[PDB]
């Protein structure tokens, strides 16, 4: 049978901690594509309504960790672009075609396969305005491509080369009104917008208030709160966001939850360097005196769960420089003091 | 084909 | 199947490299972890094995251009150098960054299958680090826009790179999740951002402390207490430092250092010019009492290694101009007085 949302959920829960809100809204979208599709041309209610999703949230929050573990579990055919190296009105970059070209590699040229994938872009924020106001010259890299997308996304006949070819004598016709699209991107600086439209504060008399430095605009709290007017003045189009009604507003990485994202999870970063000195016929240890103590040093430079390899690299660097001249070292010990750069690992020999 | 030019 | 070691690729290093003890740690550690992700073939329990880029940071003239290319020669995967001077946003005229991937495959001589697991190296970072607010009015083509797209080049994605450019209009597919990437660039004014994290006081007050010359910060000693938030003022994104964990900071050079690049290194300049008269049939020779006062030069020019020749050119321009002319002379000695200018240097005849 079909799956449902709570076992698609708990698949998702193995590969990624701390996201409630976030995995909700692609559990129901996966599973109403099944139903709107198998529906299509049987139900009475003809031409049902899509809804694409646009993620948001800081940097590694695991925005493009959902995409690579959706396509694990997901059967229908799914890929990964990029709007960054997009390009409107068939300039040097490529075209938009080109995502619909890169969805027929990976389903073999199936059109009638290919029209209900799903289809995910990274990094939406390179094409935003960079002002308010529409820019008055032309523009290769932002506002343009927004508009390429608006007949794409609601549904348009697209061009494809089917093999051999770049350009113009063979062409297969796809529509795109039934096609999901998952854009996704951490928009940086979005919090000063929210600031101030919000807070409304603006002013240095008595009357008008003076947020205490460092209790206000948590990250956090401030993308709840986004509207799509937000997005305006950050420089989308109202017309794109449109297309895209749905909104997914992450939460930033807490202290506890790094913890449990180098426990829990298969692919963390405890268990590869597990494996990678596994082979080396050497054990490893990660006492939970260490991974408290590593939290509030990641937290520290704000860069999010991929800035946690520089904690432990630079931590780990002689051990692993002197561990291959090593012999006879059957198991290593990192305490949290090592962390801290005052002692050296502890080291077991057979 | 495309020219991209501009001027700061 | 016996992998080198750290040690040994140390020594090899330490041959054309002194005085970066702590440079070399990063990159032996990244080249030897680097064959062992590569050596799994899917064989083993651990998935998704994490990458660790490396990020060089040093003066002007310290040797990181250095180190990368006498890395290529002992390394047996292949190796690149791009410049990043001239890389442009994908979607104009200037460049792409599809180019770099084009330049690894001349090298592992177009194989998709040995250059996924090739080496890639970058010159000139600070370059593109972009020193301003918010860029409301303009978009920057060089600066914000190149470092978003090389985010997407890395940690896993498929590219587009022409057969050799070309004889067809199809391209092929090359992973590079598993491609490591070494950027490296002198940033020029990281030390004043730092001094006001460092420093904390203005000291104007009767009460703050001023200490204006007595404990000024040792620029030295400033970039070993740098962070990711401190790059953030720069000019750098997080996301950028995110997919580069790992930090090298270079020392400058010191008076007993500057001695040793003489002497030890095969490549060393005396060498040079020692190799430049054997053809001539003439002797050369270098005094302790004159590399003592070179070096002294050397820093005060606030150059490093690379403002070394315009000491020794300089001095011996008279010398050389008249020597092929000489006949019977055997060997040359240049004493301390050669480099101060009061003396000539001694000349010997056969
Ligand atoms: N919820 C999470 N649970 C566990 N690991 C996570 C989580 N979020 C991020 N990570 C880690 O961070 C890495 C990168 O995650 P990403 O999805 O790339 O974050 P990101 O926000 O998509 O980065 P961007 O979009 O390029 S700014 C993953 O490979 C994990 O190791
Ligand atoms: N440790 C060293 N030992 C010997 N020669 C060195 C050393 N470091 C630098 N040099 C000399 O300096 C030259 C250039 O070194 P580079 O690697 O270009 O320094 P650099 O830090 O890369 O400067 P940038 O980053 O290109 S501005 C080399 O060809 C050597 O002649």
């Amino acid at each position: 049978a079909l799956p449902t949302p709570h076992e698609i959920r708990n698949h998702l829960d193995d590969y990624v901690i701390g996201q409630e809100q976030a995995k909700k809204v692609l559990a129901v979208a996966v599973y109403n594509h099944y139903k709107r599709l198998r529906n299509g041309d049987t139900s009475n209610g003809v031409e049902l309504g899509k809804s694409n999703i646009l993620l948001i949230g800081p940097t590694g929050s695991g925005k493009t960790l959902l995409a690579e573990t959706l396509a694990r579990l997901l059967d229908v055919p799914f890929t990964m672009a990029d709007a960054t190296t997009l390009t409107e009105a068939g300039y040097v970059g490529e075209d938009v075609e080109n995502i619909i070209q890169k969805l027929l590699q990976k389903s073999d040229y199936d059109v009638q396969k290919a029209q209900r994938g799903i289809v995910y872009i990274d990094q939406i924020d390179k094409i935003s305005r960079k002002s308010d106001n529409p820019s008055i010259t032309r523009d290769v890299s932002g506002e343009g491509v927004q508009q390429a997308l608006l007949k794409l996304i609601e549904g348009t006949v697209a061009a494809v080369p089917p093999q051999g070819g770049r350009k113009h004598q063979e062409f297969l016709q796809v529509d795109t009104s039934k096609i999901l699209f998952i854009c996704g991107g951490a928009f940086a600086g979005l919090d000063k917008v929210i600031s101030h439209r919000v807070e409304t504060g603006s002013g240095i008399g008595f009357g008008a208030t003076v947020k205490a430095k460092s209790d206000k605009a948590s990250e956090g709290e401030l993308l709840a709160q986004v509207e799509p007017e937000d997005l305006i003045k950050f420089g989308l189009i109202p017309e794109f966001i449109g297309r895209l009604p749905v909104v997914a507003t992450l939460n930033e990485l807490s202290e506890e939850a790094l913890i449990q994202i180098l426990k829990e999870p298969k692919n963390a970063l405890t268990k590869q360097y597990q494996a990678l000195f596994n082979l080396e016929g050497v054990d490893l240890e990660f006492r939970d005196e260490a991974l408290d103590a590593i939290a509030k040093k990641a937290m520290a430079r704000k860069t999010g769960a991929r800035g946690l390899r520089s904690i432990v690299e630079a931590a780990l660097l002689d051990t692993m420089y002197d561990l291959p001249s090593m012999e006879d070292v059957e198991k290593v010990v990192i305490d949290e003091s090592v962390i801290d750069g005052q002692s050296e690992p502890l080291l077991i020999y057979g | 084909x495309x020219x991209x030019r501009x001027x700061x």
